Order: C-alpha cells, then structure tokens, then sequence
C-alpha cells in the first residue's frame, strides 16, 4: 500500500521507539 | 518470544493474531500488508502430519491488539477471512521451505494509530539489508520460554552468516530461509518460540525510513539455545508468488 511501514505513533510524530536505534546502529557496522 | 520486552503502544501496528474459530484458540502471529491482505507462515494453517488443514472458514484474525487478555474496545478489529493461499511448494514433510501463506480479509480494515500495514521488500531493500550482523525485530505472543505473555513481546536479533546457519543444524536449509540470533560468545540472548510463527521479522530501512518485513517466523530447534538460531521464511525470495496472489485475487 501507499503508506506502508510508517507508524502514526512513531515515525509520523517524529518519535523513536525504545529500541529501534539498535537496528540503525547495526546497519552501519558492516564495512 | 524469549528474552524480549513489552512492546510500547503502537510499536507494531502491523501485528496480527491468528485464531482458530471453534474451539477458539490463538494459533500464530501474522502481519498486515494492506487493508486486505495478511501474511503468515504456511505451517500455521497446513501441517498434514497433525491433520491440520485450516481454511478461511476455520480462522479469525484480530488487528490492533496490544494485550492478549483484555478486549481493546474502539482499538482492536476482528476480521473474517475471504480466502487462504498457501505457497504451492511449501515443503511440509522436510524443512518447511517456503513456509508462507496469504489470507484475504472479508472486508477491508480501517487504518488507525494502531492498525497500519508493513512494507514488502524490493530487490534493493533485500540486497542492502539482508546482511550478517544487521538487526531485525521479531514480535509476538506465545512462549516466553520453552509461560505466555499478556502484552505483545518484542526482541531485536542479528542476521547470521549462511555458513554458520548451515553448520548449526542438520536440517537442509534453502535460499528461501535465513537465520537470526546471537552466538554463544556474544553475551546477548533472544529467539522466537512456540506461538510466534507467522509473526514478522522486520527491519527499518535507512533509505526511506519505513519498516519492511524481510522474514516470517518459521522454525527452530528448541528456543534460545546456545549454538542454535531461529529460522525465518525469506520474504523477498518469494515476492513472485506473493505479488501473484495479490494481483490475481479479488483485489
Ligand atoms: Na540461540
């Protein structure tokens, strides 16, 4: 669908959930 | 989910519970991928050794749920199923290769702060994110250990190299599978467990900042065991079929 993967309570309110940064951090560790 | 934590409100709005109608019982997790399609593991519906052959008539889904033992009025939505589609080459006898199923909802579900679809990967998202050490997130109700929570549980786990995946088990693993979990030497623990199958392994694209479902909780040997890893249906490798049932069926 058009608007997938965006959480009204998080991404949309510009808020990060408690543990999502651990993912981001892990995606930059692979060089 | 072993060694996870309570989900925060609206953390996993794509989360779907799959129920048997009568007697009613929570079977499996699942994910919402549009207002009308719900994705899950094929073994949740079809498993011949146990004479399991659940059909659209046998099943219910609940959407927007946070608490398994509290009816979430004006939040949770109960849906009936139009039809169920199991991957034709789902290998129930051996290794559960292509452990994937699609379910069409009778009527479209209304999106809220609590109900929202997850994205499906394209080739570019798969190529970039399906890499050793990259973390995905796994969610669900069902067993906290080998003991069933009332709040949705969440845990983050690193994808493991295919050689380590392959050597960890005597099961024959295919490219339609990948595995995730900590090694013994890493301190951390965590794994899906009984009740969690069908649930999503999601990743947050650093490219467009959307969550993608890259895997579906499929199988494992024990739960959270040293030197063992959870195995997940590899969603992008089966997009051809996924896109095809969605395209051909009803709308
Ligand atoms: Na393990």
């Amino acid at each position: 669908e058009a608007d997938c993967g965006l959480r009204p309570l998080f991404e949309k309110k510009s808020l990060e959930d408690k543990t999502e940064r651990a993912l981001l951090e892990s995606y930059i560790a692979g060089r | 989910i072993v060694a996870g934590s309570d989900a925060e409100i609206g953390m996993s709005p794509w989360q779907v519970m799959l129920f048997r109608k009568s007697p009613q019982e929570l079977l499996c997790g699942a994910s919402l991928i549009s207002d009308r399609w719900v994705l899950t593991a094929a073994h949740c519906l079809l498993y011949p050794p146990w004479d399991k052959n659940f059909t659209e008539n046998d099943l219910l889904v609940r959407i927007g749920k946070h608490s398994r033992t509290r009816y979430e009025r004006n939040i949770e939505k109960i849906s009936m199923l139009e039809k169920i589609y199991i991957h034709p080459r789902y290998n129930w006898r051996e290794n559960l290769d292509r452990d994937i199923a699609l379910m069409k909802l009778k009527k479209p579900v209304a999106f809220s702060d609590y109900i929202h679809p997850v994205c499906l990967p394209d080739r570019e998202t798969a190529a970039s994110l399906l890499q050793a050490g990259y973390k995905g997130r796994v969610t669900g109700w069902g067993n906290l250990k080998e003991g069933q929570p009332s709040v949705l549980q969440v845990v983050n786990l690193p994808i493991v190299e295919r050689p380590v995946c392959k050597d960890s088990t005597r099961i024959r693993i295919t490219d339609n599978m990948f595995c995730a979990g900590y090694k013994p030497d890493e301190g951390k623990r965590g794994d899906a467990c009984e009740g969690d199958a069908g649930g999503p392994f999601v990743m947050k694209s650093p490219f467009n900042n959307r969550w993608y479902q890259m895997g579906i909780v499929s199988w494992g040997e024990g739960c959270d065991r040293d030197g063992k890893y959870g195995f997940y249906t590899h969603v992008f490798r089966l997009k051809k079929w996924i896109q095809k049932v969605i395209d051909q069926f009803g709308e």
